[PDB]
């Protein structure tokens, strides 16, 4: 009775903690199962084991514009950003 | 100030010394002043003559000097070449914040540590403003660094590394005022990221998913979503924008605004693709490819291939085990294989950091005692190698039919509870520390106030543990 | 209650699996594969703790040899008609599964329940009262005589 | 040189966004010296975040007699490092005789400024007509030629601020003796090279300026906060 | 995309009165114009001019809150 009712407690402020955090925390983990789920070339499981031979087959033979553009682009909303501040 | 100025500049000789006038205002604090009565006129700016007062105003604290100075024509890089960094990081580099730096290089190590480790090791013995905003974030100055961080370039990820430095920087045990001082700087630094992000996003999408991806050249050697989870900040990752890439990415071609139960009648019923059920729009073999290439169909087809595997491994374990394997104990160690070969890969792909989650840990434990129960097993005409063998394989069912709760944490319901769920831990141990207390107390009372001299010793681990241990579901010990 | 359900369905399936694995061998009947597998392990979570795993409390009297009449078949035995299965990885299975769902499993489902009460119920006169239409709706406009007497009008 | 404090820098990104939210024509000196160097930058500003919607136009009008490299083809040339802006979508260079020739290119910008006052066309809401306001916010011989230049053709609309050189010397007076009050109260270390010769000229060159007050307008301190440009244009 | 995929019967409404005038209470219909563009001022300005107005207010809550459950473009959302 004594023993276990506390563990209830304990259960019970663990949840009322890291509730309001636990949506940040549930898509804060998104990330890496989205990671590990777009990195790989994938085909289907079963038949991804074929596609294992086909890298065998890889052993078988084996300053950009417009990313200062977007840079340049970032720039304009940093002192945007920093009239809003000063605005405030 | 203001009277040595007036007495320094009416003496008839050096009204022309603009360079004895603007060094004494700067040792005072008279920004003002310097403001009104030397960058006034417009009459003499050479523009490359500023280099000393620059680098004065630089290591003796005067911010509003710095940004006065760029704000009247002064390149940085232009400026700010190797000798100045080297002079900086040699003579003008704290020696106490060096010994922080060397006990979180010994003790909390990490990536990002090591590259400024290396820097810094560098410049004691090319993006040089990041080198600087580096220089004045260690030394924890918190005013020259938001006038350096407004001039530079990737801006977003500038912020990210300053907030992972300064976190780790907050873990450093001694001097514990400077651990504050770094805590609260890491916090401005990543509110600052956050709300700078949140602005590009909500101006334009596709130039902000632009940026979300990119490496700087060699900032720290990563990309700002990278920095963004090593230093663990999850309100980062938690607001909309990035969110929208996520499940962009995750969806792939279909779009977002399809019922969920749709694609996967349309995976279950397969040559359905050729319909107007599903949107593609984020000749009819593009559907079939770009329905079939997508991640969210490709792991649900997992996820249905690994319920048939679990079924299979449930059937060969109880229904049909013999001396020699059939052909459903055959299949079953290819699937088997199939599920090793994934695993290498994943290993082959990440090396040290594979062995950190605890899933590839019990993943790796589970297909080495799916090997053993096959050691075991073959030992045919030996009843008692059959036999462990299948114990074996019933002790492996057990690990991978647990693994199924961390293949379905991606739901939007099930999700934050098998996250939750995994933050109880201290509690269950806190609750089996106090009950093996009890329970060793009044085991040890009870066999000893009964019993005299029992010497087998299962006999007693029976009655001293194992009954109070069941006096916890209500048995009441006899 | 889904989510619940989800995971009492998880470790119920291995546990009930990896008992009815090692004790036994070769059922054959499904209605004997079921009550075996998922039927006690369910009663597992009333607090019944699951009986045949002590070796020392089984006797023969309840078995089969064979599947010919209603009762579980027996654990396969040894040449010297022992038991062969461990009771020190029998004992400590049941006493995991009977910590991790009797116990962790319904306390975590208390929680979320309180959790899930402590949301709703700021809004839940607000719900409430907002359900209250839709019988005042009904109710209001038929124009309805007593039930019984409905039928003849 | 160009002092650019915040204020100035607000006033002239402000600017330029209300040239791309009207689809203005900029006319400048068009040298990468000074104030043209910071309009330069913004309108390569406006023109990558956007990079539609009625991309905007600057014009740079220089004399050709101040460049360093000068380059003759019919066949692309290479500028490199007076020198020219190479943000301005636009340059014309005015044609003379040798290089000790400045304000040489005044007299047919200052044409084509009445000519696109007097063009028709109808397709507006100021009577046709295509408005032209003219701004000063520096200071220089060339300011108060241009706005007498302005003030004298029809429809200057001339704008200044507040705070310069010349801006401060207008701005603050709304006869020959308040002229030279203010003028060597807000220019000290410029008379000191100047006869008093032609400081009667530029009395002479004042009195022509406010000889139409209703031509010209100011923006204020006060006046500081948003949309000011608008309010004044 | 809201009427093939969260369709209602406003929505039906407003899809019929929008495919007409593409090709008789005329306020609520220059409402239905400016709340849909997302004008969020010239909406009240109209409003104040409306007889239903309770009604203009509740309609113009049901079609908006519709329309934030389109995926693409969440700004707009
Ligand atoms: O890819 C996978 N490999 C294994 C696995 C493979 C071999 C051994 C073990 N194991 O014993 O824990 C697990 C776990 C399940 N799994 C999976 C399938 C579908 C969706 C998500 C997933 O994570
Ligand atoms: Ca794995």
């Amino acid at each position: 009775i004594l023993l276990v009712n506390l563990l209830v407690a304990m259960f019970g402020y663990t949840v009322g903690i890291v509730q309001e955090n636990n949506d940040q925390v549930w898509k804060f983990q998104r990330y890496f199962l989205v990671q590990e789920y777009c990195n790989r070339l994938n085909i289907p499981f079963p038949f991804v084991v074929f596609a294992y031979f086909y890298m065998v087959v890889k052993k078988c033979f084996k300053f950009r514009n417009e990313d200062n553009e977007t840079l340049a682009w970032e720039g304009v909303m940093k002192e945007n950003y920093l009239v809003k501040i000063n605005t405030k | 100030s203001y009277a040595l100025y007036k007495a320094f500049s009416t003496n008839e000789q050096d009204k022309d010394n603009w360079n004895g006038q603007l060094k004494l205002l700067l040792e005072w604090n008279q920004l003002d002043l310097a403001s009104d009565e030397i960058f006034t006129n417009d009459r003499r700016w050479e523009s490359a003559d500023l280099q000393e007062v620059m680098f004065t105003a630089l290591i003796k604290d005067r911010p509003k000097f710095v940004r006065l100075f760029l704000e009247n024509g002064l390149n940085l890089q232009k400026f700010l070449t190797n000798e100045v960094l080297t002079e900086l990081f040699s003579t003008h580099f704290s020696t106490l914040v060096y010994r922080n730096l060397q006990i979180a290089k010994n003790s909390y190590n990490d990536a990002l540590l090591t590259f400024v480790w290396k820097l810094v090791a560098n410049f004691r013995r090319r993006h040089p403003l990041q080198a600087l905003f580096i220089w004045a974030i260690l030394q924890n100055k918190k005013e020259l660094s938001k006038v350096i961080w407004e001039q530079t370039k990737g801006c977003t990820l500038a912020a990210l590394g300053a907030s992972k430095l300064l976190k780790t920087l907050a873990k450093v045990k001694n001097d514990i005022n400077a651990a504050g001082e770094s805590e609260e700087l890491a916090n401005e630094y990543e509110t600052r990221a956050v709300e700078l992000f949140t602005e590009c996003y909500s101006n334009d999408e596709d130039l902000a998913e632009q940026l979300l991806v990119y490496s700087c050249e060699a900032w720290g050697g990563s990309n700002c979503l990278e920095l963004a989870v090593e230093a663990t900040d999850q309100h980062f990752i938690a607001q909309p924008g990035v969110q929208n890439f996520l499940s962009k990415q995750w969806y792939g071609e279909i779009s977002r605004d399809t019922k969920n139960w749709k694609i996967i009648l349309c995976l279950f019923i397969i040559p359905l693709v050729g319909c107007g059920l599903v949107s593609f729009r984020k000749k009819l073999l593009w559907y079939y490819v770009a329905f079939f290439t997508s991640p969210f169909v490709v792991f649900s087809w997992n996820v249905v291939f690994y319920i048939a595997f679990l079924l299979l491994f449930a059937y060969v374990l109880l229904m049909d085990f013999h001396s020699v394997p059939h052909t459903p104990e055959l299949i079953l160690y290819a699937l088997v294989f199939v599920l090793f070969c994934d695993e290498v890969r994943q290993w082959y792909m990440n090396g040290v950091n594979y062995f950190t989650d605890l899933w590839n840990v019990m993943d790796t434990l589970g297909l080495f005692y799916f090997i053993a129960g096959i050691v075991f097993r073959l030992h045919s005409s030996n009843k008692s190698s059959l036999y462990s063998g299948r114990v074996i394989f019933c002790l492996d069912y057990i690990i991978f039919t647990l693994r199924l709760i961390h293949i379905f944490t991606v739901s939007r319901n099930l999700g934050p509870k098998i996250i939750m769920l995994q933050r109880m831990l201290i509690d269950v141990f806190f609750f089996l520390f106090l009950f093996a207390v009890w329970m060793v107390a009044f085991g040890v009372a009870r066999q000893g106030i009964l019993r005299q001299n029992e010497q087998r010793w299962r006999w007693i681990f029976r009655s001293v543990i194992y009954e109070p241990y069941l006096a916890m579901f209500g048995q009441v010990p006899s | 209650v889904f989510f619940f359900l989800f995971l009492f369905a998880v470790w119920m399936v291995a546990f009930g699996v990896a008992r009815q694995g090692i004790l036994r061998q070769n059922e054959q009947r499904w209605r004997w594969i079921f009550r075996s597998v998922i039927y006690e392990p369910y009663l597992a979570m009333f607090g019944q703790v699951p009986s045949d795993v002590d070796s020392t409390t089984y006797d023969f009297s309840h078995c089969t040899f064979s599947g010919n009449e209603s009762k579980p078949l027996c654990v396969e035995l040894d040449e010297h008609n022992l038991p062969r299965f461990p009771e020190w990885i029998t004992i400590p299975l049941v006493c995991i599964y009977m910590l991790s769902t009797n116990i962790l499993l319904v306390n975590l489902l208390v929680a979320m329940f309180g959790y899930t009460v402590g949301i709703v119920q700021e809004n839940n006169d607000q719900v409430w009262k907002f359900q209250r239409y839709f019988l005042v709706q009904e109710y209001c406009n038929r124009l309805n005589i007593p039930f019984p007497f409905v039928v003849f009008a | 040189n160009f002092a650019l404090k915040p204020r100035m820098r607000k006033i002239f990104s402000r600017l330029i966004y209300i040239a791309q939210s009207k689809g203005a024509w900029i006319l400048t000196g068009g040298t990468h010296y000074g104030l043209m160097k910071y309009i330069g930058e913004v309108v390569r500003d406006n023109t990558i975040s956007r990079n539609s919607e009625e991309n905007i136009v600057a014009i740079g009008i220089a004399a050709w007699g101040m460049v360093s490299n000068r380059d003759t083809l019919i066949d692309e040339g290479h500028f490199s490092a007076y020198i020219l802006d190479n943000n301005h979508t636009h340059l014309l260079l005015v044609d003379n005789g040798c290089h000790g020739h400045p304000t040489v290119e005044a007299k047919l910008r200052n044409q084509l400024e009445k000519y696109i006052s007097e063009r028709t066309s109808q397709d507006s809401n100021y009577g046709g007509k295509i408005p032209i306001v003219c701004f000063a916010q520096g200071g220089g011989r060339e300011t108060l030629k241009a706005i007498n230049t302005s003030v004298k053709s029809k429809i200057p609309c001339v704008v200044v601020e507040g705070s310069g050189q010349i801006a401060d010397v207008i701005a603050s007076l709304v006869t020959s003796s308040m002229v030279k009050e203010k003028l060597v109260r807000f220019l000290p270390r410029t008379v000191s090279r100047l006869p008093e010769e032609e400081i009667e000229s530029w009395i002479k060159w004042l009195k022509e300026i406010l000889e139409s007050s209703h031509l010209l307008t100011v923006i204020k301190m006060e006046e500081a906060g948003d949309e000011i440009v608008s309010n004044a244009i």
